[PDB]
């Protein structure tokens, strides 16, 4: 209450005009932070800020009670679907703010470079609705990989992103077999390219 | 027969000279002309029907041909700066080339290090 009341003021010193940054990290938290945010930003401080909201939606759950909620995915309490919710809120406002920043690699590395698994997933469901599932492909991110290979079974781009996504041979054929076998209507002519795909993998 | 190998044994020599001194783009369509690498569709498995049917001579030589294709095309197609510009193709290209290297590597010496070249 006060103490959001002096962060709004800590920051508006800010807005006026380093340590003011330093002093809104110590502060942030929750809903009031979207209106902080904009403040933030009035003086490029996007990459600071994602690390801010990142670490505001840890910092409430810790840890990982979430991950335990989507994993029965329950609408019944479950672990507790309050969490859930509420970081889905900060993630909206990461990529909220993500896309105003379209100086935009360091914004993005750092959401990237961060470790947080909800987080990264979240991302990509946010990029492939986007369509910026192409840029899917040229994430390094070591939770990409789980990423993909849940989401595998418009599926097809995941997948037509995946074989493509593995440099190697063999699991790209796998894939490619799959997507031929797959129960979602694929023309023939597709199927059969890629089986010309995966053979040639042989 | 044997003046048609000679021929194309010239041609392929034409196309080194041109390689490298630059004149990138005349290199493809020497290439292109010698009808041995496919550049249209996925036409790369005909180029293996006809591969094993080619004579000692160019069978040897395929190698090379691959990999001066992807370098051009490479080259050439290096992301441009800031219309039309049709990148689709000379990618084609490389894709289909990729196919046809994929498809011989083991009748081959052994080197799809066309991959390295064929990315960045």
């Amino acid at each position: 209450d006060a103490i959001c009341s002096k962060a709004n003021e800590l920051l508006q010193r800010s807005r006026q005009v380093r340590e003011s940054l330093k002093e809104y990290q110590k502060i942030s938290n929750q809903v009031d932070l979207s209106n902080v945010c904009a403040q933030y930003r009035q003086v490029r401080f996007y990459e600071g800020v994602v690390e801010l909201s990142l670490t505001a939606a840890e910092k409430k759950d810790p840890q990982g009670l979430g991950l335990h909620f989507y994993k029965h995915g329950e609408p019944e309490e479950d672990v507790g679907l309050q969490a859930f919710q509420e970081r889905l809120n900060s993630y909206k406002c990461i990529t909220d703010t993500l896309q105003e920043l379209v100086e935009a690699g360091h914004h993005f590395e750092q959401m990237l470079k961060l470790s947080q698994r909800l987080f990264s997933i979240a991302l990509y469901n946010w990029l492939i609705q986007v369509d910026l599932a192409d840029k899917l492909l040229q994430v390094a991110s070591p939770f990409l990989e789980p990423h993909l290979v849940r989401m595998a079974k418009r599926y097809m781009d995941l997948l037509w992103r995946y074989y493509e996504k593995n440099r190697s041979f063999s699991n790209a054929a796998r894939v490619l077999s799959r997507l031929a076998d797959m129960h979602t209507e694929i023309s023939l002519q597709q199927r059969l390219e890629y089986i010309a795909r995966a053979i040639l993998s042989a | 027969f044997v003046d048609s190998t000679f021929y194309l044994l010239l041609d392929l020599i034409t196309f080194f000279d041109e390689y490298h001194s630059g004149h990138i783009d005349r290199a493809f369509d020497i290439i292109e002309r010698l009808k041995l690498v496919p550049l249209n569709q996925e036409s790369v498995e005909e180029r293996v029907a006809a591969f094993r049917n080619f004579s000692d001579e160019i069978r040897h030589n395929l190698s090379e041909v691959l990999l001066a294709t992807m370098n051009i095309l490479f080259t050439q197609f290096k992301r441009l700066k800031g219309i039309e510009d049709r990148d689709s193709q000379l990618r084609s290209q490389a894709r289909t080339l990729i196919t046809f290297a994929g498809m011989i590597p083991y009748r081959t010496s052994g080197d799809t290090n066309a991959r390295l070249v064929q990315m960045e």
